[PDB]
RNA sequence: CGCCUCGACCCACGUUAGGCCCAAGGGCCCGUG
RNA sequence: ACUAGCCCCGAAAAUGGAUGGCGCUGAAGCGCGCGACCCACACCCGGCCAUCUGGGCGAGCGCCAUGCCCCGAUGAGUAGGAGGGCGCGGCGGCCGCUGCAAAACCCGGGGCGCGAGCCCGGGCGGAGCGGCCGUCGGUGCAGAUCUUGGUGGUAGUAG
RNA sequence: UAAGCAGAACUGGCGAUGCGGGAUGAACCGGAAGCCGGGUUACGGUGCCCAACUGCGCGCUAACCUAGAACCCACAAAGGG
RNA sequence: GGCCGCGCGCCUAAAGGCGUGUCCCUCGGGGCACUGCGCUGCAACGGCCUGCGGGCUCCCCAUCCGACCCGUC
């Protein structure tokens, strides 16, 4: 196969599920994120503190580029099944839930 | 969890510390506000700790920057705390550089670099300010290519970039 | 229940012999998380409780109707794929724009129409009847319930499905011949490069 | 502080000896009743008698 | 000159308290009025309703009344009032009054340049 | 652990952290309780000056119990929280301190 | 173990009338010691006329299974309160400890008769030789050639890391 | 039907009181610039 | 023969209908457990605002002393009370502005203040206006089938 | 006869009060409150709507009556199999 | 997640750190200690600075959550 695009991948793909919630109010200061391959609360600790980027295409050009980035990090696990809480510099737009996020390994303890 | 100031000794530092009285040390303008003058700080910030899995000659995968995924051999930890790395420049094209302890991953593969001289390389060598740099890079690989050739397949390993593929879980991989 | 996390273009699920409400529950979570789900063979979904209990449940639903204008009232779909579509809609905040977008990512079919006859169809382990229902308890198929309450395309679905299975059976025979050829090729190529593949021996399965 | 630390022991230890000796001659030694409580309020301040 | 303030200015709310139902009625103005009806949702502080100002929103005493340029404002009307900021030019900035003419604005802007006093609206008129 | 991590005194009706021994001295020195070890000994071994030492202690502000409770509405012997547990208050102090 | 067996010993408070009162012992099943002493004082008040305020608690000791690696047959005589009346019944269990039998008894009463723990009084516990077992479903496991298949397998991954929403084929399970 | 101003890799039917199995927990792909 | 669990009969109302809905049958039902998790403006630690409590500061290099600094706790509010502030118009004083453009009015302009409000910018306009201290008053509007005036939808309709 | 009826005793509550749960609700359960950051709980929950297990374990039930499924609470009896 | 007030007047050592004497403790090596005056806002590095750059308390729209019409008896 001869493919085009990125040559290496040093991130894992996360999906935004929503916000820290109860049945009756929600909190934008933290987002809930599902990381591919992370199935338990125990193996979430590997990803704790890892940097996260939300990449979206805006409508105008900014630095001769049409793509914007919002940076965040994994803060803690959420529940028993691998979902995590993430804090971004600005709160994620609710329109971003269901979209993809990139989880890096930049701050490395190993 | 050691208590350095466990005992009120303070004399193992200055044994012959019985000394005499201390001698204490026009503005041309007066600032109209009593601003405490700024003198240099006398605090020692306790240099950074190297990760225990990074030892001289161990291999590192680069996690970010323009050389993301490059498998690179580790040489030394600089005074500022940045690790000193080389590609070497022949195999993967990564020159001599200093990298943060983060943004690298320490693998369990090692190379002996005992007979390699990395002394003139230090923080001052990278001061923001090239022909001799090409010479220094040239004379540091040929001292290292052979040791790479010593281990089978290590040359093609160092010349390939690390990448994650379908089904790869970084939190389960041994490296 | 969270999403799959598998982040593909679209997952095709073979709905045969799954429990209806357990299948709809997992699919609804997938759609709400952003995944596109294609469900085929919705005529062979299973519901616990036999035909009789399931049939009268639909008849009670068929009773519901706006007294003054029935074409405004509840719409009672008869096909298995539209029945499963409505079961999933009941598990989604569909009056919001988010649930509107979620339900637009779901495709449901009776039988396996193209191009999904030549793609991979997965199963949901925690919706399969063989793992969810005791072997003696009653159940019915969705197509049987649909046939009892007005669906009239069961015969064309069955005739098309027999034609599809014939073509797949021929493709299966061809794939078995190519597999025997492959095993001979890896046997001959094993000795020709016997020395090189020593590191693969302890992980050979 | 040295005196108190060594007094916490030889009080726990003595109770271990006293109980053993009571069983040694076939009886029961009764531990002294508790003299100290730690009390924590577990309900709120709404609708109080 | 160089502002003497170094503590960061934080705002507990960069948002106005608009009077409840001033959106509904054209004649109601946005200036805050405390609701006082017996059944008022806004007075009773139901969630999702208009917020009411209270003393907990107040700003730090060290940074309150400081302009974004980290100076505190003093309005002047002539040159003599501008001379009073020469000993406080690191903590106070000068704003020329709205009705001062263009002839006198030139004089105040010249004198403030000599005294190193910052004028916030020196390019006006 | 309660008196070290959450120890506060009552000096002039004010809640003063027991960060040093001078606070305990200036509060209970007239009763021959000099430092935090004497205070601990007086509380644990209920002594001649327990009334002065205990009342000198401000009531402890414990956090919500890590791991939760079971049923605050009924007694400990019914499987709840209220009442006397007699040794398991130490397990409850572990999670509230 | 959820339930523990304790031996609780107490007496009425020594008073000038007697000054050497009689000693009472019980074997009680409780989740901890505090709940064992409360149940002891409950029975002493109702069976004797000594309640906690007039009595003294002498000793409390946990009883343990002698051989927790063998399988015993355990008979339990109990008293329970239903919605309409009181009844006594005899139950039989097979376990490696009598603790497991008592947990089994409490679970079975909760399921078959909807009886909660407060409405149950253990009259007597004992070990029964397999020759003297009375209830069926205990004798049928006394076969020395006992043989049967596993008719419910519970197909699941082992450690929850191997859990996936989708699978490429249906599971094959057999017995 | 007529008329034109980020490797996005992977096709068995069918049955689970049965068809070596005991999950794709696999396989394929220079996977290496 | 009796006993008691779940289940079934006993068990009938008018718009179509409600374990909240979809649905659920080794339950996603019932009884009883285990481990973790979710989750309030409640609890804990920390920052800031205010209230209250308690302190420090003169042979003053000395201060809106009605000030500043330090310490600890506290913060629900209809009817109602009180304090401190914001705004309108005069009079006695003080300090100013304006034809190099006052008042009023307009503005997806910029700020300050928790707030009442205030300050500036651009425009229009073309002759007056402001701030501080004291004192005084016909002094603050969303309602009263409130008064007067103006203007909508109804409506290019009824006719 | 009863009543979301009419009248007394003690205490609490609503009225005067938001906030979390009981789908919903003056009073029920939790808990009372300045503007915020972080951590943890109460009541109540963890198939989807909906944040949190289709978690680990034993039984019972099969409803051809709309089986059953959250204090107050939104009903059921004598009697039968 | 929020915060940024030991070190030198002896030497060697990038630097962390080491290096004196006294009495006691034993079972190998430490421990408690000498206490004399002064000064006393933690760092390193990067990109950008008139630009398709940064910010916004202003205007419009989208999305998620929350939200019943005020006054009055
Ligand atoms: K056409
Ligand atoms: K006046
Ligand atoms: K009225
Ligand atoms: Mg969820
Ligand atoms: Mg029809
Ligand atoms: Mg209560
Ligand atoms: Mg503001
Ligand atoms: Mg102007
Ligand atoms: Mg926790
Ligand atoms: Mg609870
Ligand atoms: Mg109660
Ligand atoms: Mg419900
Ligand atoms: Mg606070
Ligand atoms: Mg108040
Ligand atoms: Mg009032
Ligand atoms: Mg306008
Ligand atoms: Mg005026
Ligand atoms: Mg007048
Ligand atoms: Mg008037
Ligand atoms: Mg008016
Ligand atoms: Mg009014
Ligand atoms: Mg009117
Ligand atoms: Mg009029
Ligand atoms: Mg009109
Ligand atoms: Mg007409
Ligand atoms: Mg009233
Ligand atoms: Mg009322
Ligand atoms: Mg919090
Ligand atoms: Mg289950
Ligand atoms: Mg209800
Ligand atoms: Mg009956």
């Amino acid at each position: 196969k001869g493919r085009q695009g990125q040559r290496v991948r040093l991130y894992v793909r996360g999906t935004i599920l929503g916000y820290k919630r109860s049945k009756s109010n929600q909190y934008e200061n933290t987002s809930l994120l599902q990381i591919e391959g992370v199935n338990t609360k125990e193996e979430v600790g590997w990803y704790a503190g890892k940097r996260i980027a939300y990449v979206y295409k805006a409508k105008t050009k900014s630095n001769d580029s049409t793509i914007r980035c919002i940076w965040g990090k994994v803060t803690r696990p959420h529940g028993n099944s691998g979902v995590v809480r993430a804090k971004f510099r600005s709160n994620l737009p609710p329109t971003s839930m269901g979209k993809k996020v990139r989880v890096f390994m930049y701050p490395s303890s190993i | 969890h050691t208590y350095h100031r466990r005992g009120l000794w303070a004399i193992k530092a200055k044994h012959g510390g019985a000394l005499p009285k201390a001698e204490k040390p026009e503005p041309k303008f007066y600032p109209a506000d009593d601003v405490k003058p700024r003198t240099v700080s006398t605090r020692k910030p306790h240099p950074t700790k190297l990760r225990s899995t990074i030892t001289p000659g161990t291999v590192l995968i680069l996690l970010a920057g323009r050389y993301m995924g490059k498998r690179v051999v580790f040489l030394k930890q600089l005074q500022s705390g940045l690790l000193l790395i080389t590609g070497p420049f022949k195999i993967n094209g990564v020159p001599i550089r200093r990298v943060n302890q983060a943004y690298v991953i320490a693998t369990s593969t090692k190379v002996d670099i005992s007979k390699v001289n990395v002394q003139k390389f230090d923080d001052k060598y990278f001061a923001r300010e090239p022909d001799f740099k090409k010479d220094d890079q040239k004379v540091i690989d040929a001292e290292l290519i052979k040791a790479i050739d010593a281990v089978p397949d290590l040359k093609n390993y160092l010349g390939a970039r690390f990448s994650l593929r379908d089904g790869d879980k970084p939190h389960e991989m041994t490296f | 229940v969270s999403g799959s996390g598998v982040c593909a273009k679209r997952v095709v699920v073979d709905a045969r012999h799954h429990m209806l409400g357990r299948l709809a529950s997992i699919v609804a979570k997938e759609l709400l998380n952003g995944q596109r789900v294609v469900v085929v063979r919705c005529e062979e979904i299973c519901m616990s409780g036999g035909l009789v209990r399931q049939k009268m449940k639909y008849l009670r639903f068929l009773r519901k109707r706006m007294n003054t204008k029935p074409s405004h009232g509840p719409i009672h779909f008869r096909a298995p794929a539209k029945i499963l579509w409505r079961t999933i809609r009941g598990m989604i905040p569909h009056k919001t724009a988010r649930g509107e977008a979620a339900l637009a990512r779901l495709k449901a079919y009776e039988g396996v129409p193209p191009p999904y006859d030549r793609t991979k169809r997965m199963v949901i382990p925690d919706a399969l009847k063989v793992l969810r229902l005791q072997p003696g308890h009653r159940y019915c198929l969705l197509g049987q319930l649909s046939k009892e309450v007005g669906w009239n395309y069961a015969d064309t679905i069955r005739e098309l499905e027999e034609k599809r299975k014939e073509k797949a059976k021929v493709s299966y025979d061809r794939r078995k011949q190519l597999a025997k050829l492959r095993v001979k090729a890896e046997k001959a190529a094993e000795e020709k490069l016997g020395t090189q593949l020593e590191i693969l021996a302890p992980i050979k399965y | 502080a040295e005196q108190y630390a060594g007094e916490y022991e030889a009080q726990d230890k003595e109770l271990v000896q006293l109980k053993r000796e009571a069983r040694m001659k076939g009886g029961f030694y009764v531990s002294p009743e508790a003299k100290l409580l730690f009390v924590v309020r577990i309900r709120g301040i709404n609708a109080m008698h | 000159a160089v502002p003497l303030l170094t503590r960061k200015i934080v705002k507990k709310r960069v948002k106005h308290f608009k009077r409840a139902h001033s959106d509904r009625y054209i004649g109601l103005k946005q200036s805050w009025r405390r609701p006082k009806g017996i059944d008022s949702r806004v007075r009773r502080k139901f969630k999702g309703c208009t917020l009411m100002p209270n003393i907990g929103y107040g700003s730090d005493k060290k940074t309150r009344h400081y302009l974004p340029n980290k100076f505190k404002k003093f309005v002047v009307h002539n040159v003599s009032e501008l001379e009073l900021l020469m000993m406080h030019n690191r903590t106070y900035c000068a704003e020329i009054a709205h009705n001062v003419s263009t002839k006198k604005r030139k004089d105040i802007v010249e004198r403030a340049a000599q005294l190193d006093i910052v004028v916030t609206n020196k390019l006006a008129r | 652990e309660l008196i070290y991590k959450r120890g506060y005194g009552k000096l002039n009706k004010q809640r003063i952290p027991l960060a040093n021994n001078k606070v305990i001295e200036e509060g209970l020195g007239k009763h021959n309780i000099i430092c935090i070890e004497d205070l601990v000994h007086e509380i644990l071994t209920v002594g001649p000056h327990f009334k002065e030492a205990n009342n000198f202690l401000w009531p402890f502000k414990l956090k919500a119990p890590l791991g939760g409770l079971k049923k605050k509405r009924n007694h400990y012997v019914e499987g709840g929280d209220a009442g006397n547990r007699e040794n398991y208050i130490n397990q409850l102090v572990r999670r509230m301190n | 173990h959820r339930f523990h067996q304790y031996q609780v010993v107490g007496r009425a408070l020594p008073a000038p009338g007697d000054e050497q009162p009689k000693i009472y012992r019980m074997k009680l099943w409780a989740t901890n010691e505090v709940r064992a002493k409360s149940k002891f004082w409950y029975f002493l008040r109702k069976l004797k006329k000594v309640k906690k305020a007039n009595g003294q608690m002498l000793a409390i000791n946990e009883i343990f299974e002698k051989n927790p690696t063998t399988i015993k047959n355990y008979g339990i005589w109990l008293r329970y309160q239903s919605r309409t009346g009181y009844h006594n019944m005899y139950k039989e269990y097979r376990d490696t400890t009598l603790n497991g039998g008592v947990e089994q008894m409490y679970t079975e009463m909760a399921s078959r008769h909807r009886v909660r723990a407060p409405c149950i009084q253990i009259i007597k516990t004992a070990t029964v030789d397999f020759k003297l077992c009375k209830r069926d479903n205990t004798k049928q496991f006394h076969n020395s050639k006992i043989k049967f298949p596993l008719v419910y397998q519970k197909v699941r991954p082992p450690t929850r890391k191997l859990k996936t929403t989708y699978k490429a084929t249906r599971p094959n399970l057999f017995m």
